[PDB]
């Protein structure tokens, strides 16, 4: 029911990390806060407000 | 195998180009290199069996330290 | 990373000011709690083995996890499990003794949730093992230092969850 | 180009291109119209160079013509003729760029692996570039044969 | 050993690229590059997986990045994972 | 790896002096012989592997015992190694002629060569012969192509790098 | 900070803090209120240290305030005393930290590259910090100005 | 990786049971097919270069690819292409001889789709080249062993597509 | 990378054609402007330090950035800043002297927007510093060569924005 | 030297000299006599150049010859002009070499560490070498002093 | 030692010792007399600690002195108490050193490989050192046996 | 390496004995001289630059060495020279502050005479430069600490000679 990913002799044989290829720490598919708030049709007024104030800039940071 | 190997080619001599300006480059015939026992190269990948991770890691200690520091001490 | 002192110099520095009376009150707070943090770290250093043993015995063993098909099944997995409990205890002590959990942000909780959700490590069993170490550790170091270690173990549990 | 040689070398050394290098640039920009005249002359004379070249080459080695060779029939001769056109084209590229990046990066790196895959012996390539060189030298001037001559030589050096 | 004392162009260390890493700093970048080599067809070295992902130390990321771009690599996603940002003290 | 220019300039660095008439004369001689040197490099650039196979066939007909079971060039593998080396000698000797200085030969070829061929049981005598079998070929081709474009016939600058490597690799018998 | 240095150390050794290092943290956290006294005195006497240290600097070194000099003019001299104020603030941070890590990372890592990019002689900066060391040692006790003065000595050793 | 034997010890191990009659029947199946796997691997080892030459000749030559404009147009690109066919043939032989395509998951298919979509290697032509190697290889090893190699070449083609 | 020459050989190569009169007109254009680009590269090589000093003095100093709180406030960050201006000047010179900004695509603009948006380098200030280098550099090399450098500095500014 | 640069370059690439490389050697060996003219003139006019350049140096920059400066007194001024004589010699070596390799390796590699170890303002050295540039450009033709003056410009860019 | 560790630390960083580390050396050299008192007391009470700790060891753990254990016999028991004497000596070295480097390099580096090569249960060794810790804490003061007892605790953490 | 403390534990360890009153007298001697060693190391750390400048000015300048033909004649050689004087001063400070010259045996004097006799560095001039550093350093730290520094500088000079 809850198989533990193991390439060889670990257990069931599910490929490692429960994905097609046995690799981990894959590149992130997500984007910055400004980008995800800009991609959606709503939050458009926030993208304008963060554009005006310059808090666009602090949300681009990776903290 | 003889009449297979007489068919094929000269192989390609292995060139060795150095990015640095000072170093000198030297070629080797690929015939000279493939005599002996090939020296295995240990590769680490995210998805591998725990034997293959342990052999690569134990190979790292032998490379950096000149000896195994896990078996001893 | 940063301790409480470095954090004070960060705020006072990033304002451009010097040290005012508030920042000196914060440094006095840290310097009052100094000795307590030291002896707590001494005791945890002494009894780490027993903390991990008692906490694994309470939280994890004789269940589906060490039964076959659970995550703890096989020697390699058991040793990896108790190894991770050792890291949580050690970095929780670092976070206590600095007085600032930034170390837990830098060197532990980074990518750990993606790791455990990648492998299939159960989050809830991990959290309960950490809380078992919180109870046992607070029993060793006492009330005040158990509160301090309690905020850092709770910080890691909040990090995973 | 010569420009690519200098700028990539200056990027490996992390410094600006030095004085000898920029003067060598000014000489290269000085000789500019001559090499254009050479690529025009080598552009006008090709069918003659590939015909005369090719007839010399198949005159030297008739085994490739013969059945059981790699160049029998119509299509395989056409492919060889096509290859001759390509080498002439790369020589004109090496003239106008003034270096070996076009010639090595396009036509000489892994050329052995390709010909040994195609079952084409590479000594025929060597004599092939010999006769391409000879016909091209015949159509060029006297200094001009000295200008274009080492390019074919280095293509043969790629072939060895 | 902070890489910013006595910068070159007249300093006996031959010019090398020098990072803003603090002594023993602990900041790292999660990166995604792609590498096609060039040395392989004349060297005939065994094949390796070119496209990887790793946590590069912040002090030395600078040099790793320049080096990827020198050998025609392409970089996809630079995130700072490990460290805190715009901190005047404490790395 | 200094050429003639940098050799002269380093000499006047050790002195502390400036360039005098003697320096400028020796430089003018170098810049005069350079055109001839370039033509020689174009010759070897044309006919390199022809020179190498000729010095090979001469080498192995003179010393047939290399291909005997006792000998060194006895196998396919050892043979291809030997031809590889002849390609080295021709390449670096070509560098020396344009350079006009035998410092490239010392810094990149000769230093540690006696030790390497002593270590591999490669014989010295065959090696020395191979270098002069290169020297004679390049000499002859330059005499023919010398007399075509008329030329000054003189060939001591061509003999100089090969003579240098022969003098270096040669055990001293007096 | 000393605590930070003590950690990072056993973190890279991946062990708990040793007995020795914990005794060092005890000695540090017991020496705390004396440090806060020192940085209190250097805090509330900053204008005398900057002014008087600037006077001894410009009187010893009439180069930079002469015409055609880096510190020439009222605004340039004010910027000079502004930087002496910076290093005084950083010295107070290094006193309360019990380590020169604040001094090093805020002020010293790459200082020579900056003042060489400004045209400023950095030996004049070191003479200025030495002048503020003499004034700050005139404002304190014996052992006290030994300690604080040795923080100034660290900054002098980094400038030279 | 894992072979069919490792896979059997995985299932019977992960249940905690011993080896029952079913798993022994699976081991008997593999040990019956063993010698066929061996001689097939021997023949493919013998004629690798002719496999690659005939498969490139069937699938890739005399088209837009080797014409200028195509991805195989230069000598560098040609040599890289036939180099990759070498790897597909070698790892397909490993997968055949193990009896389990885990090798192709671990050491081939990993990062290669990202790599070819990065460079601009066409997937379609690659798949057709691999199917050409499947037909040539099946012609060398025969019907049964050609079915075996067929499942592993089809596995790599299913991986890239 | 590629210069103007290599780019012409790329288009003429990828058509399969030889060099016609149009491509020779493009090479004649570059070979006319060659010497001007050489002397411009000579002057910028001579006065790089003064370009960066005058451009930092115009664009960056005595503002919020070098005041505390700004991104240039410390000596570590000042030195990293002027380091980066050095790289922009050097590669802008390579791009000028090649006549083709592909070097700026390969070795500068790659990953740098991700880097600065990760660390917190302000893009605006960077762009204004590059434009200050554009004005100072144009003042050193003159009108025509200043137009050439102007298209490459504007190329970097268009890259980061 | 360009010839040496060409060698080391194809030596690290492990190949014979390319077609492009040879042409650079031709341009260099044909430009030889011109270079030897230039360094002949700056050689035989060196005494005059050292004097006049030093006069313009000390007259433009009265800092270092003032009391308190580095070069105050007879012995010190003589040492100052001794160094200007050194850099003149090195510039002539870089003219005949066709490359700044001699100037760099004799005179520039680690110069800032030496003059920082002597107490010497290196900007004054760069002003001295600029003064010798002006005098040496007064002694030559248009294109001639363009060439030589640009070698002086290299030395000034290494000092700054 | 602490001095050794600091010198090695800034030596690998290739710098002199920071202010922080020099304060650490001051605190160490002022804490000396107390340390020498502790190691004096554990020196002159060694036979009580070895004997009484051996009694509590063998009474808590009747395994190893049973027939069939490792330490069965007169000679074997004597060797067992000999090793407890060794670890007592090494604890005293670690007390005067102010660091567990003596303890680690003399006694702990590769201890498990040795006792696994001897057949000895190393958990019995850790129980023995804990028994000597109880006796040695019975012979000292509060803070005193906190310090020394924590050196014993380091040795127990190395055994387990 | 080893300090005085480690050396005491070495002799007492290698005898098998514990620490007797002689060894405790040696540790009391080191702990009496500790603070003097500290402040001496602090002052040398402050003024290393001036020690090397004054010692090069006394010992090396205006002689055949900096005249052309001498070993300090170029700027590369000058900078390597003063770099080596920096090593002698730094390791002399380490040896002073440890109270045991084993550091000089391990990391400086091993192979240094073979190095300088390989390169062509004059040993005599080096020794005279070190003694100039001895006089200047003793002038900075004073009498007692100058005697201590004196033992270490004389140790290196005895090592080269
Ligand atoms: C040939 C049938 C097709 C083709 C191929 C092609 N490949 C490349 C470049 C690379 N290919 C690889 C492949 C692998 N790496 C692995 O580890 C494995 C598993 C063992 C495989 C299959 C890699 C790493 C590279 C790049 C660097 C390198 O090879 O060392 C190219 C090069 C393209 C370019 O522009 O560089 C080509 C052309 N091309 C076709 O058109 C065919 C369909
Ligand atoms: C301090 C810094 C740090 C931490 C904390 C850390 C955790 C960590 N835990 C891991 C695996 C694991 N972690 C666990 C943990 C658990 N299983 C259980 O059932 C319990 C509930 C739970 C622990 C409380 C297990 C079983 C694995 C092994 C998964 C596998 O690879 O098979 C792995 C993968 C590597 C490996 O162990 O094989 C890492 C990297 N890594 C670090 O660098
Ligand atoms: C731009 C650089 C470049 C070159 C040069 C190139 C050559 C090239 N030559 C080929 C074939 C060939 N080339 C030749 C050439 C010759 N036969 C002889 O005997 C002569 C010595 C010689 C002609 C002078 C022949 C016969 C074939 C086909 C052989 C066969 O298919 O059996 C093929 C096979 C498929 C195809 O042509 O479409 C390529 C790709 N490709 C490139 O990208
Ligand atoms: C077992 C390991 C091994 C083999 C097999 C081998 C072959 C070999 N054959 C050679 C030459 C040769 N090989 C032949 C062979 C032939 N000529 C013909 O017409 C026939 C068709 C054909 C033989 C069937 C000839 C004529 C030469 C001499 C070429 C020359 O140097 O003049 C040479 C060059 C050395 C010399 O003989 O002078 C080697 C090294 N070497 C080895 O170490
Ligand atoms: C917290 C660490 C830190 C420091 C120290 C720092 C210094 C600093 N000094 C500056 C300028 C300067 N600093 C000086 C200093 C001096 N002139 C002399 O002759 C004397 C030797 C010396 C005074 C003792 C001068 C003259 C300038 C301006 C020079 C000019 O603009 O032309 C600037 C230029 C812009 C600005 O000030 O806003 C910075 C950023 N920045 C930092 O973040
Ligand atoms: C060759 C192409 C290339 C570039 C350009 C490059 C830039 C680069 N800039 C960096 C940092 C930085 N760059 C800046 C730059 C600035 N700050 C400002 O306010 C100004 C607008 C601006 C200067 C004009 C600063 C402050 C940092 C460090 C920020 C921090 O670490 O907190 C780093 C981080 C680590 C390191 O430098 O070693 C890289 C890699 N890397 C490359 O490979
Ligand atoms: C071939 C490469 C090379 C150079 C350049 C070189 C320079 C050099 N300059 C020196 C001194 C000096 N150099 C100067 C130079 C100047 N003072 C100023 O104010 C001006 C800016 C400048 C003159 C333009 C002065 C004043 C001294 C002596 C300073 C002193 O002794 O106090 C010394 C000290 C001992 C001696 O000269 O014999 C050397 C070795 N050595 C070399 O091997
Ligand atoms: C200074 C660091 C250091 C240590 C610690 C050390 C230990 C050491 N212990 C030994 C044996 C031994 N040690 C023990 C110890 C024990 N038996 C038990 O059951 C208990 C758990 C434990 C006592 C607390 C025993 C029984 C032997 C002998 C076993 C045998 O010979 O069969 C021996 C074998 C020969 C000999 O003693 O001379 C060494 C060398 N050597 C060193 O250099």
């Amino acid at each position: 029911a809850y198989p533990y990913t193991g390439s060889g002799y670990g257990g069931v044989g599910v490929p490692y990390a429960n994905d097609k290829v046995g690799q981990l720490y894959k590149v992130t598919p997500t984007s910055n806060i400004v980008d995800t708030a800009a991609s959606v049709s709503i939050f458009s007024t926030l993208v304008t407000l963060l554009a005006q104030t310059g808090l666009d800039y602090e949300l681009k940071k990776s903290g | 195998v003889i009449i297979n190997e007489f068919d094929q080619s000269r192989l390609s001599d292995k060139l060795r180009k150095r990015a640095s300006i000072d170093l000198q480059g030297l070629k080797l015939p690929q015939s000279y290199a493939m005599a002996g026992i090939l020296k295995p190269k240990f590769v680490m990948k995210s998805s591998l069996s725990a034997d293959e991770k342990n052999t690569v890691v134990k190979a790292c200690y032998r490379q950096v330290f000149e000896r195994d520091i896990a078996k001893a001490y | 990373m940063q301790d409480a002192i470095t954090a004070v110099i960060n705020t006072a520095d990033v304002q451009g000011k010097y040290l005012d009376d508030n920042s000196l009150d914060k440094l006095r707070g840290y310097f009052e709690t100094g000795e307590l943090r030291v002896r707590a770290a001494a005791t945890i250093a002494a009894n780490a083995a027993t903390i991990i043993k008692e906490s694994v015995a309470k939280a994890l063993l004789y269940s589906d996890i060490t039964r076959p098909g659970g995550n703890m099944y096989t020697t390699r997995r058991y040793a990896a499990c108790i190894r991770d409990l050792d890291y949580y205890l050690r970095y929780a002590t670092y976070g206590m003794l600095a007085g600032d959990p930034s170390i837990l942000d830098e060197r532990v909780l980074n990518g750990l949730k993606e790791t455990y959700n990648s492998l299939g490590v159960p989050i809830g069993a991990t959290v309960q093992a950490i809380q078992a170490m919180k109870e046992v550790t607070a029993s060793l170091v006492g009330t005040n230092a158990g509160q301090e270690m309690a905020v850092y173990f709770d910080y890691i549990c909040s990090g995973l969850s | 180009s010569i420009i690519s040689e200098i700028i990539l070398n200056a990027d490996n050394e992390l410094r600006y291109p030095s004085i000898g290098e920029l003067q060598n640039l000014q000489d290269y920009f000085s000789t500019s119209e001559s090499r254009i005249v050479i690529s025009c002359i080598l552009r006008d004379n090709e069918q003659q160079i590939i015909q005369a070249a090719s007839n010399k080459i198949f005159q030297i080695h008739p085994d490739y013509i013969a059945p059981g060779g790699n160049a029998e029939g119509s299509r395989k001769r056409s492919l060889c003729l096509r290859d001759y056109g390509w080498y002439l084209r790369l020589v004109t590229y090496g003239l106008l760029a003034g270096d070996k990046q076009s010639i090595e990066k396009i036509g000489l790196i892994g050329v052995k692996e390709m010909y040994n895959s195609l079952g084409v012996p590479i000594l025929g390539m060597i004599d092939a570039i010999d006769c391409l060189k000879n016909a091209s030298i015949n159509l060029l001037d006297e200094k001009q044969a000295l200008i274009v001559s080492p390019y074919f030589d280095f293509i043969i050096q790629g072939m060895y | 050993g902070y890489d910013m004392d006595g910068s070159g162009s007249g300093s006996l260390n031959p010019l090398r690229i020098k990072s803003s890493g603090v002594e023993k700093d602990r900041r790292a970048f999660k990166i995604t590059y792609c590498l096609p080599s060039e040395s392989r067809l004349f060297t005939y070295r065994e094949l390796q997986n070119v496209y990887t992902t790793k946590l590069v130390p912040f002090s030395s990321w600078y040099a790793e990045q320049q080096r990827i771009q020198k050998m025609g690599g392409k970089i996809f996603k630079v995130e700072l994972a490990a460290g805190g940002q715009m901190r005047s003290c404490g790395n | 790896m200094q050429d003639t220019i940098a050799s002269i300039v380093n000499r006047y660095d050790c002195t502390g002096k400036y360039l005098d008439n003697v320096a400028i004369s020796e430089l003018e001689s170098y810049f005069s012989t350079a055109i001839i040197r370039l033509k020689v490099i174009e010759l070897i650039n044309q006919s390199s592997s022809k020179i190498i196979q000729e010095a090979a066939n001469r080498l192995y007909t003179e010393q047939p015992e290399l291909l005997r079971p006792g000998g060194n060039s006895y196998t396919t593998r050892r043979y291809s190694a030997c031809l590889r080396d002849i390609e080295y000698y021709l390449r670096y000797a070509s560098y020396a002629l344009i350079a006009g200085n035998t410092t490239i030969l010392s810094e990149r070829v000769l230093d540690g060569l006696k030790e390497t061929y002593s270590s591999l049981n490669v014989p010295i005598g065959p090696t020395v012969r191979s270098i002069q079998l290169l020297e004679d070929i390049i000499c002859n081709e330059f005499i023919i192509l010398a007399q075509k474009q008329n030329i000054s016939t003189n060939i001591t600058f061509i003999q100089q790098p090969f003579n240098y490597m022969v003098k270096y690799l040669s055990e001293k018998n007096i | 900070s000393i605590v930070t240095k003590s950690i990072v150390n056993a973190d890279a050794e991946a062990r708990y803090l040793s007995p020795g290092e914990l005794e060092r943290i005890k000695s540090f956290v017991l020496s705390g209120q004396r440090r806060l006294r020192i940085a209190q005195t250097l805090t509330e006497n900053r204008e005398m240290i900057v002014k008087k240290g600037g006077q001894q600097l410009f009187q010893k070194r009439t180069d930079v305030v002469s015409p055609g000099g880096n510190a020439y003019g009222e605004e340039m001299t004010a910027t000079c005393l502004r930087d002496l104020d910076y290093y005084l603030r950083l010295v107070t941070y290094g006193i309360v930290a019990g380590d020169v890590t604040p001094i090093e990372e805020i002020g010293l890592v790459g200082v020579k590259e900056m003042y060489n990019s400004l045209g400023t002689p950095i030996s004049g900066v070191s003479e200025g910090v030495r002048c503020m060391k003499d004034v700050a040692c005139s404002l304190l006790s014996g052992e006290d100005s030994a300690e604080a003065g040795f923080y100034f000595d660290y900054t002098l050793g980094a400038m030279q």
